[PDB]
RNA sequence: CAACGCGAAGAACCUUACCAGGUCUUGACAUCCUCUGACAAUCCUAGAGAUAGGACGUCCCCUUCGGGGGCAGAGUGACAGGUGGUGCAUGGUUGUCGUCAGCUCGUGUCGUGAGAUGUUGGGUUAAGUCCCGCAACGAGCGCAACCCUUGAUCUUAGUUGCCAGCAUUCAGUUGGGCACUCUAAGGUGACUGCCGGUGACAAACCGGAGGAAGGUGGGGAUGACGUCAAAUCAUCAUGCCCCUUAUGACCUGGGCUACACACGUGCUACAAUGGACAGAACAAAGGGCAGCGAAACCGCGAGGUUAAGCCAAUCCCACAAAUCUGUUCUCAGUUCGGAUCGCAGUCUGCAACUCGACUGCGUGAAGCUGGAAUCGCUAGUAAUCGCGGAUCAGCAUGCCGCG
């Protein structure tokens, strides 16, 4: 939370505008639930480390500002 | 300016005497040993000279003699002796000892054997009068 | 010209500043008293114990005295001689 | 594994956060004083055996 | 162990009126110094207003009419709990007065504090407060229990 | 121009006071709006009433330190170590009533295991 | 649990820090450079007996004594291993060092060295005993005021540790005018770990 | 009791050991062996490790220049590494009874022996403190004192402190000066010392005079022999066990922060001895150089910007709060209480989602003094009021200390 742009790792950057640019289709993965989302990947799928397992979510227009962390709870319940 | 280093001789202005860089804590200051002292000098201030490239109390014997006491007080004293002998650098000693009951005459002489400094220790000769005198010598 | 000093021990402060001021009132010089300057303390605290007990412990602290001394006149004619003397390492000198 | 992980703390990691502080003398990686780079007990034990100059038992 | 006695917040030792005792110093067992002490003088004035006259005059009359003389303490011997009573030393006598006066002074539950001791200086002057119940409620049931000695 | 000094709690009073009308003062301000309350301006008239110099006398006095009954106390004791270096015959009578006696009130330290000086933590089997 | 030291708590008051320099901004690294230059000593110098050290930093060039009789040997035809020695030395602390030796007149009655002495004959395999009983009646025969000798672990007993002490004279560790000098060193054998301690009392003083 | 705001004086990765995944095997690392001999660094490509290739890229010092030394790389075999258990193998540590006055010994008597006497009796004390008795006579660990601090004063030294008589300022600010405060060294002082009385006159006890202090002035430190087979194999180490194709390393992410309930320790409230708003004040003790960061300006605010000074009795942290004076609220789930949420932001850090703190907003919870019970506290104490420090990128209601 600062002005200074949210915080994403270039690596997985670099692939996900290549990804779009050429060939929308298939899923990436990833192991770091820290990236923020910006508003260009809608519409993907990214596998999401939770710690145990590369879980995979859909990602739509109103996902913005949040980070992919958002949605692989890492710890279960009832 | 000259591009001052750690280490370097360096003479102060406002004190006139000659002393020894140390660091640079500003942008224009150093410290400065000068002497004894360690003035906090700025860079002004400072002109160029050079830069960067027992115990004796004591006197020991030449013999000793161990007649009519214990085994295990002498071997400490002894141990001692000999110690004292290296720091006078003498390259032979004796030690005269008792007759009667003969423990510590034969225990001593196995301390030497193993001890770290001696290479040996023998008896008398007939010119120095016999078994009068056991001598020992040193590394 | 002012000198400032400071260790642990007062018993090394006093005999050693004594010491600087006798030999500047000997020297051609004019010299000031010695004013003992506050001493602070960095109380520590630590427990007893490897692992429990934390109701238990102990303090320590790092007594340093400093005292003040300033020359009046500024004496380079005898600069040399208050400077050709020399303090045990438990002092440290600052001008 | 307690010697990994001092290797680990003299030999620098990627981050300027990762420097997490230890005492190299017991490598107790808590409770280490900056002002002498030293743990709880081996801090102790040379204190009351008469290192650290200026360290005196208090009592006020 | 050892019966031990100590002076407190008495005020300054010549012509030493009440009045003058009591201005200076004294009885302020309500908390700190401020907010304790100007009550209490709010208090004792507007009594002065509601009857003209002396107000450490009914104030002690206040006192005088909650001073008890009979005060019971708990006993073991026995499976029944009896209970026997004993002369209140006056210092015992003062404080526990005073006490009282100000636990219903502040459980009287008026809108504010200082109308909440001045009715109660008023109640205590009459003898129609809680404090005058209650005194007479330990008076009479320590003459109901004082045949044990 | 007559001197005393005054501690009371981690607050030292210099006093000096003249001959006057009983102006009281200090550090060039006046009381009644330094110390408002009545119960610590009490403190000044006392021993020069329970003596007779009321009104004959007016003080001046330099105070630092604690708070406000902290200097009231230290007042008190420099005026009266005042009165006893001006007329020390009534010495006795001011020692009868005391206000000589440096009272030792002052702060305990916190000592570890403890909340405040005396009070333990809450305790349960 | 036990007692505190008599020296740590007679530090300051009555005894010497033996590192009676001073540092400021450089007092870390300086400090842990005194643990290191004691302990090269300490395990170089174990075969002639070493108590103690005192470090000095006059103008940061480092200064040492060591004290103890039998380097008595050091100080002789062994001029060259202290050069050696303090080559080593200023190898490992940058700014040069230098060192002198201090004799010690009774070195029996040293903690430090009569510590290490029980420690070498229960590793010698001598009864606790006897290695207790002859070195207590040792330092009183050398004029100590008072000695105490401590020893705990396996005491052959290997099933069950305990402790074992002899002491006589006396003691005072609750008076702080007293002096006191403490050691404690660690005998290992084939059992495992056998603890020492000891502390001698040697008059008070005034 | 003597576990439970405990190790941990600070978990986003690290810490971290645990889990999922991806990896390596003389290895994270140490001593040696044999060669290359000085060496790795640094930036691009996939890329978390790490690999692949280039770029200064394997390049020092002494060298009667033969060769040695340092300081790494490569390879190898002995080995290394274990927070892999065992406090019931242990050392070293610590709590507890308990700051309780007890605990013992030498020598000698008596019993036969277990043992006793000393250490019991009379009196006294905080005390096995002391006195008088007494087959005991002595001694030691104990207790007290000796140490530190706090209380009263003398001398020394007056600056980065002080301002008294002075003169001048916005302010000791200056010009002056150590007077006073203070600083901190050296000292002086309190010891039943003295008097009176009680007590055998003994030890003491009681009351006075003095005295800043009076009966160990207060507080701190200081923990006897031992007990709990108390705890700690997380500092250390025979002992077994782990392997090097893993209980050893590396890396990323997660977990140590979960949640139907219970227990403890704390914080905050339930209100008019109050709340809100304005004004007026008054502390001590610490910290500050990969640090404290002034004033000023911007921003409502968290904070932002250029930045003065200070290695500090100068400068900074740093405007103490409670308190007092006045105005208002008018007794209610409230101008109480702020819980939990939504929105927008601030700082730190590669990064604030699990999982930080803070600000401006809006929303506003339960709760109107708490059962059976139960705890702390003998005066600067309790109770309340703030303020520092450590740990430290950021994080404290906890701890330590200050008034």
């Amino acid at each position: 939370s600062l002005k200074k742009g949210p915080f994403v790792d270039g690596h997985l950057m670099t692939k996900i505008e290549k990804l779009n640019e050429t060939d929308k289709k298939q899923v990436v993965k990833t192991w770091s639930r820290r990236s923020t989302i910006f508003p260009q990947f809608i519409g993907h799928t990214i596998a999401v480390y939770d710690g145990r397992k590369h879980v995979p979510v859909f990602i739509s227009e109103d996902m913005v500002g949040h980070k992919l962390g958002e949605f692989a709870p890492t710890r279960t319940y009832k | 300016k000259r591009d001052f280093k750690p280490g370097d001789e360096v003479k102060v202005l406002t004190f006139g005497q000659k002393g020894t860089l140390l660091e640079k804590t500003g942008g224009n200051e150093w410290n400065v040993q000068i002497g004894i002292l360690k003035m906090k000098v700025k860079e002004k201030d400072l002109e160029f000279i050079k830069s960067a490239p027992k115990g004796k109390d004591y006197h020991v014997s030449l013999e000793l003699d161990l007649r009519g006491e214990r085994y295990e007080n002498a071997l400490s004293r002894v141990e001692k002796y000999l110690d004292d002998a290296v720091l006078a650098g003498y390259p032979r000693v004796s030690i005269i000892h008792g007759k009667g009951t003969g423990a510590l005459r034969k225990g001593v002489q196995d301390l030497l054997k193993n001890h770290r400094s001696v290479k040996s220790s023998r008896f008398g000769e007939a010119g120095e009068g016999g078994s009068g005198v056991t001598v020992v010598e040193l590394k | 010209i002012r000198i400032r000093l400071k260790a642990y021990d007062h018993r090394i402060l006093d005999q050693s500043a004594e010491k600087i001021v006798e030999t500047a009132k000997r020297s051609g010089a004019s010299v000031s008293g010695p004013i003992p300057l506050p001493t602070e303390k960095s109380v520590y605290t630590i427990l007893r114990a490897v692992h429990k007990y934390k109701d238990s412990r102990e303090q320590f602290e790092m007594r340093t005295h400093k005292r003040l001394i300033d020359i009046v006149n500024p004496t380079p004619q005898t600069v040399d001689a208050l400077m050709r003397l020399d303090l045990p390492s438990g002092v440290d000198i600052e001008i | 594994a307690k010697k990994s992980m001092i290797a680990k703390q003299q030999r620098t990691p990627k981050f300027k956060v990762q420097e997490y502080t230890r005492c190299e003398r017991c490598g107790r990686p808590h409770s280490v004083i900056r002002k002498f780079k030293l743990c709880r007990i081996c801090f102790r034990e040379l204190a009351y055996k008469g290192q650290i100059p200026g360290v005196k038992k208090a009592s006020w | 162990k050892g019966p031990v006695a100590k002076r407190d917040v008495l005020p300054d030792p010549i012509y030493n009126s009440k009045l003058v005792s009591r201005l200076i110093n004294k009885m302020m067992i309500d908390g700190k110094k401020g907010k304790s002490q100007t009550i209490l003088y709010k208090s004792f004035d507007i009594i002065k207003e509601r009857t003209g006259n002396d107000a450490m005059e009914v104030f002690e009359q206040a006192l005088k009419n909650i001073m008890p003389v009979l005060e019971v303490k708990a006993r073991r011997v026995g499976g029944a709990n009896y209970q026997v009573p004993v002369e209140v030393r006056p210092e015992r006598r003062t404080t526990l007065g005073l006490r009282w006066l100000v636990n219903y002074a502040r459980l009287r539950g008026e809108k504010t504090m200082e109308e909440r001791l001045a009715n109660e200086i008023l109640d205590a002057a009459n003898n129609t407060g809680a404090a005058v119940k209650k005194r007479e409620d330990t008076h009479k049931m320590a003459e109901a229990n004082k045949a044990f000695a | 121009q007559y001197y005393g000094t005054g501690r009371r709690k981690s607050s030292v009073a210099r006093v000096r006071l003249v001959p006057g009308e009983g102006r009281i003062v200090v550090n060039n301000r006046e009381i009644s709006e330094h110390i408002p309350s009545a119960a610590l301006i009490e403190d000044i008239k006392q021993p020069l009433t329970l003596t007779e110099t009321a009104g004959t006398y007016d003080v001046l006095v330099n105070v630092h330190g604690g708070g406000l009954s902290g200097q009231a106390g230290a007042i008190r004791h420099g005026i009266a170590r005042a009165l006893l270096e001006a007329d020390p015959e009534y010495r006795t009578t001011l020692k009868r009533a005391g206000l000589l006696t440096r009272d030792a009130r002052m702060k305990e330290r916190k000592k570890y295991g403890l909340k405040g000086a005396r009070r333990a933590p809450q305790f349960s089997k | 649990g036990q007692k505190v030291n008599p020296v740590g708590l007679r530090i300051g008051v009555i005894r010497d820090w033996e590192s009676k320099w001073y540092a400021g901004k450089d007092y870390a690294d300086f400090l842990h450079e005194d643990l290191k230059i004691r302990e090269y000593i300490s395990k170089r110098l174990s075969d002639a007996s070493v108590s103690k050290v005192e470090i000095e930093r006059a103008a940061n060039r480092v200064n040492i004594t060591i004290h103890t009789a039998k380097p008595g040997m050091v100080i002789g035809k062994g001029g060259s291993e202290v050069e050696a020695l303090r080559k080593a030395l200023n190898s490992l602390t940058g700014k040069r060092v230098h060192i002198n030796i201090l004799e010690i007149k009774r070195a029996d009655l040293d903690a430090q060295l009569v510590a290490d002495n029980i420690a070498r004959q229960l590793e010698n395999r001598v009864s606790f005993r006897r290695a207790q009983k002859q070195q207590i009646q040792r330092t009183m025969r050398a004029g100590a005021q008072g000695v105490k000798t401590m020893v705990s672990g396996r005491l052959g007993g290997a099933d069950i540790a305990r402790s074992e002490y002899y002491s006589e004279g006396t003691v005072p560790l609750h008076t702080l005018r007293a002096d006191i000098d403490y050691a404690t060193s660690e005998a290992d054998t084939t059992y495992g770990k056998l603890g020492v301690k000891v502390w001698i009392y040697r008059g008070e003083v005034l």
